[PDB]
């Protein structure tokens, strides 16, 4: 039943009991019910008035910590003979909270989530070694975060009129000021996200499985604004998200095996145990053994 | 402290103490009395 | 009025002339651990007249030299009677005490004995960094002697150690110390094999003293558990 | 204007700090709620549902057959069948179940906890067995006459095929702590055994081995403190497809 | 008894006395109790009406002081051709208020202490002298402070996946930033912190003898979150305690020889007094010499 | 927004300072109070309870003989048997006391004093004494009919073992100053001295050396300012396995 | 000045000025009183 | 046992209690000692100082 | 939080202010008020004594 | 604007117009009358 709890409950004394047909301590697993058995009921107990409060373990206070969810290297330098592939004093990330395995296990604890989220933006910037060999400072630079739709146009140069943003929601920064914060709201298209999703994301039979796309929160596209320095310099944004304003449906059996990928839920376990496909828990020598027996 | 005009930016939520452990540990439909036999 | 005494508990009892008064740790008495301080949560067995009562430990002798001595509780008692069954029974003790030193001597004798109870007598060793031991630490119902009594074998002052729950036998004033301690501990229940809550303390202050035919001059110590409640009703395991 | 001065600790980012942040999204219309089955509102709600222990957790038992304890008929009398330490913060056969895994999430503990035993052999076996808890102190018994004297329970096989053992709250302390000292005062909870009370008694037609399934949940006395990040996972590289999201 | 206290008590006039049976200047020190004897019965006094406060001897403002409990130098640069035992800019450290005398006396006055834990940690940066025998300037670094519980996962590297802090309480501050602060709230185990502890805290015989890990506040992990530059810096790490909310329980004679070790009381004291184990206080000639008599 | 300025001292960080600041353990719940005896509020409370001077801090005195005074019997009369200074600053009989170790944290100290003699001889012992203290402004005597002419009170050796001089808080000023400069007039309290008034007489088979015992505490009268670092202790190296907190 | 949501967040608490020194000084279960003797 | 610490002095005089713990209502005055119906147990006196 | 901005004369140190700061010693009584003859409380008093 | 709990950290008091000359001006025992002789 629904009810208020502030606090661990209180134990009752408890007299002997030898009264026919009556067996609290016996119970019936298959109905899928958790055993009822007091400890009244199974031992005589004093009475305790218990003041342990409960509040430390709110689904609320459990998410609502910021958590790493992106980290990102670039230099910021000319990038007139760069690679393609390479981040030329910008890069575009698509939004997930998969590539960081503690926040991600504690998301997948829950099938059903619903929250704002507050971001949290931590930039660093160090001076390229083997590209000269000296140190001189570190500058402080201003830097350009706008939120972009997923599968909106992302800007494809450092200086792209697509930075303008019109319309989408920008944060300039220093990397002298504190980290910067902005709060993005609960943008799902349905009532709560899908932390877990059995389907296709597709009306043909070639999309992706497990991936519902209206659970991603979008693409940040972060440059530095100033333009290149006659050195090089390397720049490290560390992307940090924490849940509020929190509700969580459906808890499901925790993550055992090492996570393989951010697109699916493929294991493949330790070499051996723990935490292997055969052997979640540590071997003992036998069902018999005390591993950590108290011996005087 | 919220002086901003939308409500989603407001600071965390921690007053909900509010259970339902029966809908995890009991989700029978003939609840189950302490002492009697479950079966 | 205060110089007689009579301390009755159990089926023991003592008397004394020459007490002079008595000492309550802390202004307080011992009690029974209340329902909104417990933890525990199973019945505690609460032997009262069984173990709540006076043990007598073995007698030590006053010297010129003496440096002092000690014992610790409940170890000290934790193999003596019902209080060490129980004790060695259950996984969680509980009680205060009632200490009772006894030393006399003829009105020719002098000397002054600090008999302090001290809480968490957490000892040091000398001229090294090594910790002491176990074997150092639990001497049971012998006890120990002080390396050092000037300062309380800990880097503290015996001069400052009146802060402590104490009295004084002055051999020309009394000739008999009694303490009240309760339960003295930052958690309501402990493992009493591992913790001592408190060591008695006789440390010869002012030195044994005469010119009459020396006699040999005990010093005797007798404890009685106080509220004794014990909580992990298991096998013995001593 | 109004004359301030900045305190220590000002312009620092804390992980746990709870303050009101710039909406990104002014004027932003939220999907509207919809009601859902199964919310959970305290975690406290999910470690008090029974998970299986694993108690077979021994080499050459494989998989699923770690979850099950097998017992057979004997011809000794009193036999030591089982035992289970009692430590929800090392591994063992209490740290894979939905209690364990909360708890380590956490490094202070309180409260009772209920370990329920279904007896899976066939209708026609027959048998009682003793389930007891030791505190903490001593060695883990080894024989019947020692582990009785600790908290017991008597379990006669019948038609109630499933009993309870409670391990009550017995702690000199408020709380215990996960720490990694297995043999530390403020961690030890003691030892669960399993001995035959009279034997496994089945006809010739039924199998002569029968398996035992074990559960642990936390009673509603239970309680944790101190959230820290769980050793249960972890990571040396990034994620396959982690890259791509850069793409 | 129980008594509200202010100000210190006030003198009252009082006349000559000669009567039989009542002697208030005599004693009996046996009883353990301290001399009740008044001015007003030793000597005759005049009326003072004293407005002395007594404030700044209440043990909240006793204790209620930022002190130094921890100081960590280590060097900031390329760690590749370092030693095992070095910090490889980042450093951890348990958590103990034994390690600077002062704080640590204070805080052994009593047995029992209660009180949360106002933390401050101050940075400071110097250039590596010998490394490169010139000076550029001090770089404005980013530093994380992760608080781990006692035993638990502390990170092996600058880089490692451990300082993702899932749910560890992490603080990350600037050197140019005032230095950093959080408070701790009271977290034993127990009601009260044990000062001192006189028993083991294992059910073997092996344990460590005084030591309550109960009492031990955790660990805290410090790193450098800026990748290395290629000239190398020294940053030395401070940090305070300030204990508030105090509760204090069974005052203690106060510390006389030099503290020894963090782990135990041991004692050495000094060669020769004062603070000799032999001899507290210094010498005089005689107990009928006065050491600094007035001679005119 | 709100128009602010900074003023001096912003981002400070003073060691005294009283501010709120973040909770790094959000909803955290302490262990709920436990009755505990012997709390102190006060440090004042400390500093009413007596503690043994240490009178005799000569060479040849070891250890616990350093907190005792013998007195044998003399052939000559009004003989001066001992001297206390006063100064609770500098290093004296006083200063390893619980007033003395707990006024050594502060600079400015007022009130009046109490030194309590035990004598600790052969009930058969019998003996007078006087105990002067002299206000500051002279040398301190080494005449009895000079010490006579201060606050003093003649001690009766008897069935009440113990006797109470009371240092009257005599001074010109509200407070005095625990400055290094012993002969200052803001420092000085003056002298205590011990003379025989008749003579210690013991049978010959008593010992004919007595001790006395001298304990030294505040009244309630007694107040401290202007907190300071302890010279009582100090480290020049850090201390053995500290190092080790960092491994 | 706290606008944390947790209470031990607050600054410090100089305001306890209740004493009980003979818990300390006369811990006799027979109070002594003034002038007469104490034996 | 059940005892008494006697301690010298202006009292010169101490009682023992040797209270009535029996199974049965009475003891017999017969003549086996060593009958449970007959025993009554042991006094002793230990120096204490 | 509260948005603020800094005014022109942040972080100045003027010798004429009048602010409120940091008390360095908390719970420190003062001695007490004792009166003493000659009190000025307006130097205009002391430019009228010829 | 005093946030600090010791009263001797608040700002400046300017607002003690009192004043009494006659102490420094006419520190005699018999007042002088305007116009009559003073001796």
């Amino acid at each position: 039943i629904e009810s208020i709890i502030k606090t661990a409950t209180d134990t009752v004394k408890s007299e002997i009991n030898a009264e026919l047909g009556v067996v609290p301590s016996l119970n019936a697993v298959e109905t899928g019910a958790t055993s009822n058995t007091e400890p009244e009921e199974a031992i005589q107990t004093r009475t305790v008035i218990n003041q342990h409060g409960v509040s430390e373990t709110l689904v609320e206070n459990f998410l609502s910590r910021a958590a790493l969810v992106s980290k990102r290297s670039f230099e910021y330098k000319d990038h007139t003979s760069s690679t393609a592939r390479a981040d030329k004093n910008f890069f575009k990330w698509t939004i997930n909270t998969r590539s960081f395995v503690q926040l991600r296990r504690k998301l997948e604890l829950f099938t059903y989530l619903r929250f704002d989220a507050e971001i949290t933006i931590l930039t660093t910037v160090a001076v390229n070694g083997s590209g000269n060999n000296t140190y001189v400072g570190l500058p402080d630079l201003t830097l350009q975060a706008m939120f972009v739709p997923t599968g909106a146009l992302t800007p494809e140069k450092q200086d792209s009129f697509h930075w303008q943003s019109g319309s989408n929601a920008s944060v300039f920064f220093k990397i002298s000021d504190p980290p910067a914060r902005i709060t993005i709201p609960f943008m799902c298209i349905n009532s709560a996200y899908s932390v877990f999703y059995d389907g296709f994301a597709g009306f043909e039979k070639n999309g992706l499985y497990g991936i519902n796309p209206a659970d991603t929160i979008g693409n940040l596209c972060v440059r530095i604004v100033n333009e290149h320095q006659p050195v090089g310099f390397t720049v490290t944004v560390r992307v940090y998200m924490k849940p509020k304003h929190i509700k969580a449906w459906a808890p499901r059996p925790p993550r055992t095996l090492p996570y393989m990928s951010i697109a699916n839920a493929n294991y493949k376990g330790k070499e051996r145990a723990p935490n292997a496909l055969s052997a979640i828990i540590g071997n003992r020598d036998s069902v018999k053994t005390m591993p950590h027996n108290i011996v005087n | 402290i919220n002086f901003y005009k939308d409500s989603y930016a407001a600071s965390a939520s921690k007053q909900d103490f509010s259970q339902d452990p029966s809908k995890f540990t009991e989700p029978v439909v003939e609840g189950l009395k302490a002492g009697a036999p479950v079966l | 009025s205060d110089r007689v005494l009579q301390l009755k508990l159990g089926n023991s009892a003592i008397v004394t002339q020459e007490a002079a008064n008595y000492c309550c740790a802390y202004g307080e008495w011992p009690n029974y651990l209340p329902d909104h301080e417990a933890v525990a949560i199973d019945k505690p067995t609460q032997p009262e007249t069984a173990t709540d009562r006076f043990y007598t430990l073995k007698s030590v002798k006053w010297e010129t030299g003496s440096t002092g001595w000690w014992w610790k509780l409940p170890d000290a008692l934790n193999n003596i009677g019902m209080f060490g069954q129980n004790v060695q029974h259950h996984y969680l003790y509980r009680s205060g005490f009632l200490i009772h030193v006894q030393c006399n001597a003829t009105k020719f004798h002098q000397g002054a004995l600090l008999v302090v109870a001290i809480p968490e007598h957490q000892r040091g060793a000398h001229n090294t960094n090594t910790s002491p031991g176990f074997d150092d630490i639990m001497k049971g119902e012998e006890g120990g002697t002080f390396n050092h009594p000037y300062v309380l074998d800990d880097g503290t002052s015996l001069a400052c150690a009146t802060i402590f729950p104490h009295q004084w036998i002055n051999l020309r004033t009394n000739n008999s110390a009694t303490i009240v301690l309760p339960w003295m501990n930052a958690a309501p229940m402990d493992f009493p094999l591992r913790h001592n809550q408190w060591t008695l303390a006789i440390i010869p202050v002012v030195p044994l003293g005469t010119r009459t035919t020396s006699s040999m001059v005990p010093i005797t110590v007798s404890i009685a558990p106080m509220c004794c409640e014990f909580n992990g009703l298991r096998h013995a395991i001593t | 204007g109004v004359p301030t001065y900045l305190l220590p600790g000002s312009g620092q980012f804390l992980t746990t700090d709870d303050h009101s942040s710039a909406p990104a999204l002014p004027c932003f219309n939220p999907t509207p709620e919809m009601h859902i089955p199964g919310q959970v509102r305290n975690m406290l709600e999910v470690v008090q549902v029974e998970s299986m222990m694993e108690i077979n957790n021994t080499e050459s038992a494989v998989g699923m057959e770690r979850l099950k304890v097998d017992i057979s008929a004997l011809t000794d009398v009193d036999q030591l069948l089982f035992n289970i330490p009692l430590d929800i913060q090392l591994d063992g056969p209490l740290r894979n179940t939905l209690v364990g895994n909360i708890s380590r999430y956490y490094t202070h503990w309180s409260g009772s906890l209920e370990m329920t035993f279904m007896f899976c052999g066939s209708f026609m076996a027959a048998g009682k067995l003793i389930l007891c808890y030791t505190p903490p102190g001593g060695s883990c018994p080894t024989t019947r006459e020692t582990a009785m004297l600790g908290t017991h329970i008597v379990w006669d096989f019948g038609l109630q095929s499933s009993v309870t053992l409670i391990i009550p709250w017995i702690s000199g302390s408020h709380y215990r702590m996960f720490n990694n000292d297995a043999k530390s005062t403020n961690a030890n909870v003691g030892y669960v055994t399993c001995f035959m009370q009279t034997n496994l008694i089945v006809p010739s037609e039924s199998s002569d081995t029968c398996s035992l399934i074990g559960f642990i949940a936390a009673k509603d006395d239970f309680s944790l403190r101190l959230m820290r990040d769980s050793p249960d996972i972890g990571q040396l590289d990034h994620l396959h497809a982690a890259e791509a999201a850069y793409q």
